[PDB]
């Protein structure tokens, strides 16, 4: 198999974000960014399949500004064979959403002749949980979302998914699209020598236009604002007081 | 302006999230239709007919809908769209809704909107980003508005007072590129986490699964649902469907009790809209105290049992 893995560069999950006072977005300048946690898990899974000799090649791809190349390098250091950067200028990247990314991944899938596309189940910044499903729809391939277990059984895929009341097992005919949930695995850490060799692996750069993808969007963010703040609470000294407090306010 | 709601259900029972989605749909100010698909839809369709606000209920019953696979439902939905030309298509932002709606939008070639918390107009919605730390108002100029609805942001529609006609639906040919094999549901007697009025959650502070028993006992006295943090799930204390947060379930009960949970950004994302939040943590510097209306800096192994007793 040939696998296509999509990784997104986002503000580090541990960072306390700040909304711009002009209410056009969140502060990104001088803020720590890193690979989206869900994407890391997709990469780790692609690499494990290659290590089990079930997958021949792993191509990592990221859409966005020049900084995304570091994210791709990370994927390479984890074990991806080669990277593809679909470059978009910082200004236009602000308008980049699941629809455009899905269109780009769909073209790349058939262009590269991959049998499997792995994505994370959502990006921690936009929280959309859409790109994998849209890519599958565009390609008319089956989808295995929120996957916590994946098994290649010849020309089919066995996927166990996280659903609201438990787990669910599907079987999908290849080629397919799978989106990774946190439970799928624990991502490995790229070691120094691997980060060094990763600098030798070359990243191919292309533009959406070269793929025939139009970045036109009919979605427009009107504003980005801080959610309403909560009134500071009180600390109770005893369990008895806690219950008393809850009782008088009608919670108990 | 016509709205199609994709009803979620299983075992002749309608998923409650569908009721909240109907309320959001009526806010659009158009006629509301409801599509019920599956292997057995006769009971649910009848119930939906009584739901206030619905004008039409389309029934697509067939064995091909076993497992409600997106690849099989999508062609059904596109067919219904060609025939009735809806301006809005929605579903509750559950695992089902999130799985299905983005696939439908791609086929329609429109950009979908996820987990909306408010409707300002038929084309302007509010949703959260960055684990609920920012509110994003979006203007959607798509020919068809495809979006999922946050269940906790809309009241459930009354299950009575509605009059709707049930109609058989534009049923398609099977795709068969995917197949449902089996499932493993977490059988529990406690009330559903998402609809619970009171929720009791535990984190890494419980040290073991056997200790979670304390939360179940407390939960009983409060007729509460029990939730958890990632730490409790990864440690094996409880199953992953019990996780509250950005990667799990979003709840907004009247009372949320966080026990042995630090209050990390990703956990707050799924419970910071609860009416009253109580924290039981031995660390006075735990982030959870910043959002807790009432907090007690103490050992949960002491406080929890006491609270259960005081409650008896
Ligand atoms: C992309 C992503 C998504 C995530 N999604 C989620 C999500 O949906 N939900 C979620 O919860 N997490 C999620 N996380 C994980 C999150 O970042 C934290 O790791 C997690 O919430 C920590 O869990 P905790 O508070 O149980 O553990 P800790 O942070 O270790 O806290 C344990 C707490 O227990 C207190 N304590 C210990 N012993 C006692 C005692 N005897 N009495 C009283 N208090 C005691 C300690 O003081 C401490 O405050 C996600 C992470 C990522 C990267
Ligand atoms: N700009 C991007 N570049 C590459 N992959 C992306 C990009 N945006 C989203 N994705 C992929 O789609 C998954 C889900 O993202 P989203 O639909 O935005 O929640 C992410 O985890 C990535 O695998």
């Amino acid at each position: 198999l040939r696998v296509l893995v999509a990784v997104k560069r986002v503000i580090d999950y541990a960072v306390k974000i700040r909304v711009k006072p002009d209410r056009t977005g969140v502060v990104t300048d001088g803020v720590k960014h890193s690979m989206n946690p869900f994407c890391e898990i997709a990469v780790e899974e692609a690499v494990r399949l290659k290590e089990k000799k079930l997958v021949k090649e792993v191509i990592a791809v990221s859409c966005g500004p020049a900084q995304c190349q570091e994210t791709i390098r990370t994927a390479l250091a984890m074990g991806a064979d080669r990277g593809i950067h679909v470059e978009v200028p910082p200004a236009e990247a602000e308008r980049l959403g699941p629809l455009q990314v899905a269109r780009v991944l769909a073209k790349l899938a058939e262009k590269e002749k991959v049998d499997l596309v792995l994505l994370g189940k959502q990006a921690i910044d936009d929280d959309c949980n859409q790109t994998g499903q849209m890519t599958a729809g565009f390609l008319d391939w089956p989808q295995g979302t929120f996957a916590s277990q994946v098994t290649l059984e010849g020309d089919k895929l066995k996927v166990e998914r996280e659903i609201d009341g438990g787990l669910e097992t599907l079987r999908l005919k290849l080629p397919a699209v799978v989106t990774a949930d946190l439970r799928l695995n624990e991502p490995r850490y790229a070691t120094l020598p691997n980060i060094m060799k990763a600098k030798k692996k070359k990243i191919e750069v292309i533009k959406p236009g070269d793929l025939g993808v139009d970045l036109t969007s009919k979605l427009s963010v009107i504003s980005v604002e801080d959610p309403p703040q909560r009134t500071a609470g009180v600390k109770v000294e005893t369990t008895e007081d806690l219950v008393a407090k809850l009782k008088e306010i009608g919670r108990i | 302006q016509s709205t199609l709601v994709i009803a979620e259900h299983a075992n002749d029972s309608l998923a409650p999230i569908t009721l909240n989605t109907i309320t959001a749909a009526t806010r659009l100010g158009g006629e509301v239709s409801c599509l019920v698909a599956g292997t057995k839809c006769d009971k649910v369709a009848q119930d939906l007919c009584k739901v206030a606000g619905i004008a039409k209920v389309l029934v697509a019953q067939h064995d091909v809908y076993k497992g409600l696979l997106p690849e099989e439902l999508t062609p059904l939905i596109l067919a219904t769209q060609k025939q009735f030309n809806y301006t809005h298509i929605c579903a509750g932002a559950s695992a089902f809704g999130k799985n299905l709606l983005p696939r439908v939008a791609a086929k329609l070639e429109v950009a979908p909107i996820s987990d909306i918390i408010a409707i300002k107009s038929p084309d302007t919605f509010v949703r959260t980003i960055y684990a609920g730390n920012a509110l994003c108002t979006v203007k959607c100029d798509e020919k068809v508005k495809v979006f999922s609805v946050r269940g906790t942001s809309f009241d459930a529609a009354a299950t009575s007072g509605g009059s709707a006609s049930s109609e058989k639906a534009s049923s398609t040919s099977p795709v068969e590129i995917s197949e449902w094999l089996d499932q493993k549901l977490t059988k529990s007697d406690r009330p559903e986490l998402t609809g619970a009025k009171v929720v009791v959650s535990g984190g890494r502070g419980l040290k073991s699964g056997e200790n979670f028993k304390l939360l179940y006992d407390l939960a009983d006295q409060l007729h509460a649902a029990v939730g958890a943090s990632r730490a409790a799930v990864d440690a094996g204390f409880v199953p992953n469907d019990m996780q509250v947060g950005q990667t799990g379930k979003i709840v907004a009960p009247e009372l949320y009790i966080a026990v042995g949970i630090s209050g990390a950004i990703q956990h707050l994302a799924g419970m910071k809209d609860s009416k009253t939040i109580v924290a039981i943590n031995k660390d006075p510097e735990a982030p959870i105290f910043q959002v807790a209306d009432y907090g007690i800096v103490a050992d949960l192994f002491k406080v929890v049992p006491e609270m259960t007793e005081i409650l008896k």
